[PDB]
């Protein structure tokens, strides 16, 4: 679409007004540069960082807890108003909340993402200066003033300025790695080559850079009007949307605050009814509200994930949005990149085939596989030709360095082949100084060989020996020995038939493959002193000695191929999705485990039973090769039945956006999908994806900025390492949403008492506050360093559709046994308080309104005595002091309990020492809270009798016992009622 | 001889702050344990 | 635009009521009312056993009621302010339904059955029995119902009951009394009429509802006197106690320990 290299020549220079080789004018120019624009790209508009702020301000629990302060300040007016009096109490409360809110709205800050800088990492790419012919005339200007049909020049390692239709070249090489992910050069000639512009050889790209000779081409695009540039406009406007754990985290948050509108509202509706004043009825609501909203949930939440995401940084693996660190657990798909990715992004020595035997090499990075036999003259032969018939050299200042990581200034297989040299026998640069260069022949299109004459091993004057390299196929015809275990053996037709298998075989693994043959001079008929110089000699070369056969190919990296298998084993299908060719792709897929063993493709089991591929059902094979000019035109029903009826899917030679329509796609099915890449054609995939994983070393800029994580050491098993992490903290995250919603219950229902019996009230909302924001953060935080009950890898993945992080089973156990228990251990307290001081518990029903009353000073008690308000007021306070205790004591067999959902405490154990530290916490802080002096005043806690402490013991060890009895309950019988109703 | 009316409270201040601090320093041990 | 929740409550497909068909309901409600009853159980056996160690007779703790508050009776409808006409009956009839409904144990005739005993020495009571001394309402003069139905009222000069909380067992120093000034400068005329204060010490230990029947704390009375054309309204008046040092009158949180301020407010 949109193609300029079907134009020739004469007709591309009419339609953009440019002459041949003047140029275009300077005036011309400039009026095409007002009327187009400038030669750059346009970012999009970024929100403020305080607009971002002010957005997080506005939660679920936040609107409930500024209804609360605003409640608060409310009750403060009109109790001025009303008495001319006031406490200040609900001012303070107020204020109070409003800095809750704004610390939760800090900490959601926090735990958010930070947006992406995709388009400086693109500008980077623009050059500064780009060379135009204006008027005639070499003139360097910025890359910025370049305009649409003009002629630029390129050469030697300058970048693209725009997007050139290339009417001359020199040898021009071009790096398509932006485009395609692969650092391979392309030749660029004039010619029309290919239909697709992205194939073409006439067609310039911007963001490439030319490696090799020199070009004039005519740009065609501009600025966003590049192929590049659109990519950039794409990647920098979409977004990740919303991540699983925030869809997880709104969903309870809408339970909750559900459940807290409904009683809020029905019992405001209640006080109304019972005659409270103002006043009374917006004290009650204001207590409800607090009571309900779990104030420390979220920010426990987002300390939970930064805890995971700093244990994840312990393992070179960057988090840079902290969502990221569940996404990976969730995930169920992967769709990988291949170069630099799965593969190690360097040409390899993989196989070699001599003395009628396949030798595998050591492919990995860190060589820590094991090698072939070195123990082989015809092995000596040929890595001295490999090594000896290299043009390349290793670069200086290098030395101190593993050899594969070593720069190389030459081609991918001759660095290749210099690599293996070194790694096996010796110095290249020492083995050359041995055997000096007198003449050489370098590689030729039409030729398709390469041979050197030098000095002979033998020390031999008169000897020496001709190494040649170049095409299989070819090299025999100019052979007829072959050297086995160093001896010279004339050509034979079972031999040539095992080179042709050889050959076969080593070319069906996606590698190409290269001759290597010697020719020793036979006798004195060509001196030492004979200038090989004249050229076009008269020697043609034949018999040679052919030695044996080296494949090279990009090879996969150490870890992925068990990582795959461990993903796959995990329940996620991987996909991959590369830019290179089906055939390489396919080799790599079959390699790392993309594709396994006895899975064939419609075109493998075509040729298995010798039918063309349209008679064959396609159902009958499970993996598939798709084509990017097949998936082009193809339609999206048609893409879901590939992603449906394939288990192994492997996509090839994928454009940008082709990659993104993946992706699209398999989340379409309702998938989390993780895309792992490292160049900047993986950028709107990365976008888009649920999960954007990015390589440290071999990834660029834009991947990297892209992405949500970050491979630091280019470690591929750190995926598995990630979803297993995912998988832990969505467990533990599920104990600690359990552990903070279940102490909600004691502070709900003692409100509720006090509306309905009209007893004094049993808890203050300051005494809510102290529970959740103090004795329930170490205690809930904890439960992030929990190990795995069971083997988390077996599992499947979850579906976010069906498994909640919050469903109505942790409803059930948090508001309705384990809540209800801790209840009824604080009114257990709460009675004792009372009738150990005069108010037996027949005694306070209906006591609340003379209680409260700050002017009646003679209420009597069970005994016959009259009590002050104040007298009775510190009574009061000190029933809400034990309330609070209570609930910290509960909280105690609340946090052993929680600590697992199926397994028993004796069978997990007790090595948590955060969880013990927490309680220890939690108890030491309830002990100051209750006897620091100056507390009376500031939060209305006052001392308790040590006899008080243990009023909640008898609940908390009935909570133990009930859940220990039901896990056990569901650990027997796996599928029984218990497990359906209890089990979160 | 025993009255009513009054409790040592101070005491009690004491002792709870003493308990305490007692629990949070075996909490620092126990968490910074090595 | 869309009614998901048509389909969530009575779903045709299984018979879903919210998700729960009928069987899972009864079965999970069956498990709440039994987990609720043995929770319910479990907590009324607590309270039992916790109420089975305390005593009937005396409060197990007394250190939050050390000593006692100072009250005014009747309560007034609002803010302990007393406010009332002279020539309106209707205006000052709670106040006089309450005083004669409070008074009437002090009448000779339902205290007939009661014990006379000597004033100005502290009745310590070791036995079982526990006699009442009677407190006489003729100490009450001109603020008893015997003189006049209108306490004081429909006259100008309202009285005011004055008492001090009961506690138990507790024991009053020296000689016991309540005084009560006018706040303002005006300073109307207020009269303590059994003579001072004097709270004789023959009515205490308190010794609990239970074993101490028929106890009549003692009374003050305040009679607020008025100028017949001169309302003299927006009067306060404070009492406290000013005998005892075992009493308690100069807390600052509390400003009804040991003592009480109260105003009168009159018309026409
Ligand atoms: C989660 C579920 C939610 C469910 C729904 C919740 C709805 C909550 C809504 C509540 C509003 C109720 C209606 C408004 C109040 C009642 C109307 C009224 O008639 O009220 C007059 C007031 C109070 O008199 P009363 O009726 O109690 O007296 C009675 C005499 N008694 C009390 C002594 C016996 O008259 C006064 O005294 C004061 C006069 C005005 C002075 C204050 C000005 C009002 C403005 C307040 C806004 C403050 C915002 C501060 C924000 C700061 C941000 C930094
Ligand atoms: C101090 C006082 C504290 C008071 C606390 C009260 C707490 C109230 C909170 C209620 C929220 C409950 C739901 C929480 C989770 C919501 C989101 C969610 O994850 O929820 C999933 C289900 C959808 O289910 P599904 O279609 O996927 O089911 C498939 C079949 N399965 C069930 C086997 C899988 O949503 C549901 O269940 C929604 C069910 C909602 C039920 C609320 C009403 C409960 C009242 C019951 C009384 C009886 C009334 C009806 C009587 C009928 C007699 C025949
Ligand atoms: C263990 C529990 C820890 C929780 C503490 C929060 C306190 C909750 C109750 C606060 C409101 C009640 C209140 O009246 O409190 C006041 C106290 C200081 O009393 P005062 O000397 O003014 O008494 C005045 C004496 N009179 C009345 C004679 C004038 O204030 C204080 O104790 C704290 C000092 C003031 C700090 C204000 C700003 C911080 C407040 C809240 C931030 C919450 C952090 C966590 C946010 C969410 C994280 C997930
Ligand atoms: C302390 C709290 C003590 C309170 C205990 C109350 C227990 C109430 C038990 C009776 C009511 C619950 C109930 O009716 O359950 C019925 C289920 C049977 O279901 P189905 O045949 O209808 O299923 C149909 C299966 N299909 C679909 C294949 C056909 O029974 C079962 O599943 C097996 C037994 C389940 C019993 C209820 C759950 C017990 C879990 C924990 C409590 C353990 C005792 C702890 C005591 C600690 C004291 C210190
Ligand atoms: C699960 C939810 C279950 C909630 C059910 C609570 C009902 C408990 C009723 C216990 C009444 C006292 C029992 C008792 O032991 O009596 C013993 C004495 C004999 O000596 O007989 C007496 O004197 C009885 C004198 C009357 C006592 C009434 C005082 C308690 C009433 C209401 C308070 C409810 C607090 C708990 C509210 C729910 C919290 C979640
Ligand atoms: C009524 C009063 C209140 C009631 C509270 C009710 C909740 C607590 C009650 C019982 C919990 C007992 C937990 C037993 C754990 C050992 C299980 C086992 O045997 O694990 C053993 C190891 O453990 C340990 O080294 C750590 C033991 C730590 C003990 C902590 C003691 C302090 C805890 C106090 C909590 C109670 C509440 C106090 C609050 C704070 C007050 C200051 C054996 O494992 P292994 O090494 O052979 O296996 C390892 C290999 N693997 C797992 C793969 C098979
Ligand atoms: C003080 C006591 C009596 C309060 C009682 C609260 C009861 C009635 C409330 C609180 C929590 C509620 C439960 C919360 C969760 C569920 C799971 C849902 O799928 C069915 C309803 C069910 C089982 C609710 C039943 C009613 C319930 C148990
Ligand atoms: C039984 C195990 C599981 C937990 C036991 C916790 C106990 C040992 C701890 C927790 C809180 C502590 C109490 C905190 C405060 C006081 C008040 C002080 O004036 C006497 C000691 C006393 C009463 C402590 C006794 C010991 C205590 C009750
Ligand atoms: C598990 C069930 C059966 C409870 C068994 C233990 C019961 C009987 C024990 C454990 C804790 C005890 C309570 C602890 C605290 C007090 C306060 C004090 O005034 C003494 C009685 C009282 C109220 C105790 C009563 C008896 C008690 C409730
Ligand atoms: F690195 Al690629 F397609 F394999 F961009
Ligand atoms: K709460
Ligand atoms: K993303
Ligand atoms: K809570
Ligand atoms: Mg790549």
């Amino acid at each position: 679409s949109m193609d300029d290299h079907k134009l020739s020549l004469d007709e591309l220079h009419r339609k953009y007004g440019t002459d041949l080789s003047r140029g275009l004018t300077s005036a011309r120019a400039a009026e095409i540069l007002a009327r187009d624009g400038p030669n750059a790209l346009t970012p999009p508009p970024t929100t403020p960082e305080w607009i971002k702020f002010c957005r997080q301000l506005f939660g679920g629990f936040s609107m409930l807890l500024w209804i609360g302060a605003i409640l608060c300040f409310l009750a403060y007016s009109i109790q001025a108003a009303t008495e001319e009096e006031p406490q200040n109490d609900n001012l303070y409360l107020g204020v109070v909340l409003s800095a809750v809110v704004i610390i939760t709205g800090c900490f959601s800050y926090y735990q958010e993402a930070k947006s992406s800088k995709i388009m400086e990492s693109f500008k980077n790419m623009v050059p500064q200066q780009a060379l135009v012919i204006r008027n005639g005339e070499k003139m360097s200007i910025n890359a910025e003033e370049v305009v649409v049909g003009d002629l630029v020049e390129v050469k030697g390692g300058d970048r693209i300025p725009a997007d050139l239709r290339i009417i001359s070249a020199n040898g021009c090489k071009v790096d398509n790695s932006s485009l395609t992910g692969e650092s391979e050069p392309q030749t660029r000639s004039p010619d029309f080559t290919n239909e697709n512009p992205l194939e073409t050889r006439n067609i310039a790209f911007f963001s490439t850079n030319c490696v090799e000779g020199t070009a004039r081409g005519i740009v065609v695009y501009t600025g966003d009007r590049t192929v590049m540039g659109r990519i950039a406009t794409l990647a920098s406007g979409l977004e990740g949307g919303q991540t699983p754990i925030a869809a997880e985290i709104e969903h309870f948050i809408h339970i909750i605050t559900g459940v807290a509108v409904f009683l809020g509202v029905s019992f405001f509706i209640l006080s109304l009814i019972l005659e409270y004043t103002w006043l009374e009825a917006v004290i009650f609501l204001i207590g409800i509200i607090v009571a309900n909203v779990p104030e420390g949930l979220l920010a426990t939440v987002t300390v939970c994930l930064t805890l995971t995401a700093k244990r994840m940084a312990r393992k070179n693996c960057l988090v840079k949005n902290l969502e990221a660190v569940e996404t990976l657990g969730s995930t169920s798909t992967i769709c990988s990149d291949k170069t630099g990715t799965l593969t190690q992004n360097r040409m390899t020595v993989a196989h070699m085939w001599f003395d009628n035997q396949i030798h595998e090499a050591d492919t990995t990075e860190n060589q820590s596989g094991v090698s072939f036999d070195k123990t082989s003259a015809t092995w000596l032969a040929l890595s001295r030709i490999a090594g000896l018939c290299n043009r390349a050299v290793f670069q200086a200042n290098q030395e101190n360095l593993p050899i594969l990581k070593r720069a190389v200034a030459g081609d991918a297989s001759e660095s290749a082949l210099l690599k293996c040299i070194e790694l096996c026998c010796g110095s290249v640069k020492e083995m050359r100084e041995r055997y000096a260069k007198i003449v050489e022949i370098p590689f030729n299109s039409t030729n398709k060989y390469q041979l050197s004459i030098h000095k002979n091993p033998n020390t031999s004057e008169p000897q020496h020996l001709l190494v040649m390299k170049g095409a299989p196929e070819r090299i025999l015809d100019r052979c007829s020995s072959i050297l086995l275990h160093g001896k010279e053996q004339p050509l034979d037709e079972e031999l040539k038939d095992a080179f042709q298998n050889a050959y076969l075989e080593l070319g069906g693994l996606g590698e190409r493959v290269l001759g290597f043959c010697h020719l020793f001079l036979p006798d004195e008929q060509f001196p030492e002193g004979f200038q090989f110089d004249t050229d076009d000699v008269n020697f043609p070369i034949d018999n040679l000695c052919f030695v044996g056969l080296i494949s090279m190919i990009d090879p996969p990296r150490a870890a992925v191929p068990d990582a795959v298998g461990k993903c796959r084993s995990a329940g996620i299908k991987v996909i991959m999705v590369t830019g290179d060719h089906p055939i390489t792709a396919k080799a790599i897929a079959k390699g790392v485990g993309i594709i396994s063993e006895g899975n064939e493709t419609v075109e493998d089991i075509a040729a298995r039973l010798n039918i063309p591929v349209s008679q064959v059902n396609p159902r009958d094979a499970k993996a598939c090769v798709v084509h990017g000019s097949d998936l082009k035109d193809m339609t999206s029903e048609q893409l879901d039945d590939i992603l449906k009826y394939h288990t192994e899917i492997v996509f090839a030679r994928t454009s940008p956006q082709q990659k993104l329509i993946i992706v699209e796609g398999c989340q379409r099915q309702g998938a989390i999908v993780a895309v792992t890449g490292d160049g900047v054609n993986d950028s709107p995939a990365l976008k888009k994806a649920d999960i954007g994983v990015a390589m440290g070393i071999a990834g660029s800029d834009v991947s990297k900025q892209a992405a949500d994580m970050i491979l630091l050491d280019d470690n591929f098993a750190s995926i598995v390492t990630g979803v297993e992490e995912g998988r832990l903290i969505f467990d533990n995250l599920k104990k600690s949403i359990a552990y903070t919603l279940t102490s909600n219950i004691p502070e709900i229902t003692p409100f509720l008492i006090f509306i309905i019996a009209n007893i004094p009230l049993p808890l203050g909302t300051v005494t809510i506050l102290c529970i959740d924001l103090g004795t329930d953060m170490v205690p809930a935080i904890s439960l992030a360093y929990e190990q795995a009950e069971s083997d988390i890898m077996k599992r499947q993945p979850r579906n976010p559709k069906t498994d909640k992080l919050v469903n109505e089973r942790l409803i059930s156990m948090a508001y309705g046994q384990i809540g209800m228990i801790q209840a009824l251990g604080g009114f257990f307290t709460y009675f004792v308080i009372l009738a150990e001081n005069g108010f037996l518990p027949i005694h306070l029903l209906g006591l609340r309104v003379d209680w409260d009353d700050r002017w009646i000073n003679d209420v009597e008690d069970s005994y016959g005595q009259q009590w002050t308000y104040e007298q009775r007021k510190i009574v009061e306070f000190t029933c809400h002091t034990a309330f609070f205790v209570s609930i910290v004591v509960v909280q105690w067999a609340d946090l052993v309990i929680c600590k697992t959902r199926r397994n028993s405490v004796f069978q997990q154990g007790m090595k948590n020492k955060i969880l013990i530290f927490g309680l220890f916490e939690e108890t030491a802080l309830a002990a100051f809270l209750s006897y620091c002096p100056g507390m009376g005043v500031a939060l209305r806690m006052y001392p308790l009798k040590p006899t008080w402490w243990f009023c909640a013991f008898p609940y908390s060890l009935l909570i133990f016992v009930y859940d220990e009895v039901r896990k056990l309950i569901i650990r027997r019988r796996p599928g029984g009622w218990v497990e359906k109703e209890t089990y979160y | 001889e025993d009255d009513p009316f009054f409790y040592d409270e101070h005491t009690l201040r004491k002792r709870g702050l003493l308990v305490a601090a007692v629990l949070f320093i075996t909490g620092i041990i126990i968490l910074t344990s090595g | 635009s869309l009614a998901e929740w048509k389909l969530f409550i009575y779903n045709p497909t299984t018979g879903e009521f919210l998700g729960r068909t009928a069987k899972s309901w009864g079965l999970i409600l069956l498990f709440y009312l039994v987990f609720y009853g043995f929770l319910a159980a479990l907590f009324s056996f607590t309270m039992w056993v916790m109420l089975q160690t305390l005593n009937d007779e005396v409060p197990k703790y007394r250190d939050q009621i050390p000593s006692p508050g100072l009250m005014v009776f009747p309560k007034p409808v609002t803010a302990l302010e007393y406010t009332f006409s002279r020539s309106d009956p209707t205006s000052y009839a709670g106040y006089i339904e309450d005083l004669k409904k409070f008074l009437k144990p002090y009448t000779l005739e339902e205290q007939k059955n009661l014990t006379v005993c000597p004033d100005g020495a502290l009745f310590e009571q070791k036995g079982p029995v526990y006699v009442a001394c009677q407190f006489p309402i003729s100490l009450l003069q001109a603020c008893s119902g015997m003189n006049d139905p209108d306490f004081g009222y429909s006259q100008g000069n309202p009285c005011i009951l004055v008492k001090m909380n009961r506690i138990i067992g507790l024991k009053p120093e020296g000689v016991p009394r309540i005084d009560c000034v006018s706040k303002n400068e005006d300073i109307p005329n207020v009269a303590v009429y059994p003579h001072n204060g004097m709270i004789d010490l023959k009515y205490f230990p308190y010794y609990g509802k239970k074993l101490h029947v028929g106890y009549l704390q003692p009374l003050v009375a305040v009679q607020v006197s008025f100028a017949p054309n001169n309302t003299g309204k927006e009067v306060t008046v404070e009492c406290k106690i000013d005998g005892s040092a075992n009493l308690k009158s100069q807390d600052d949180r509390d400003k009804f320990l040991g003592r009480v301020m109260f105003k009168i407010t009159a018309r026409a």
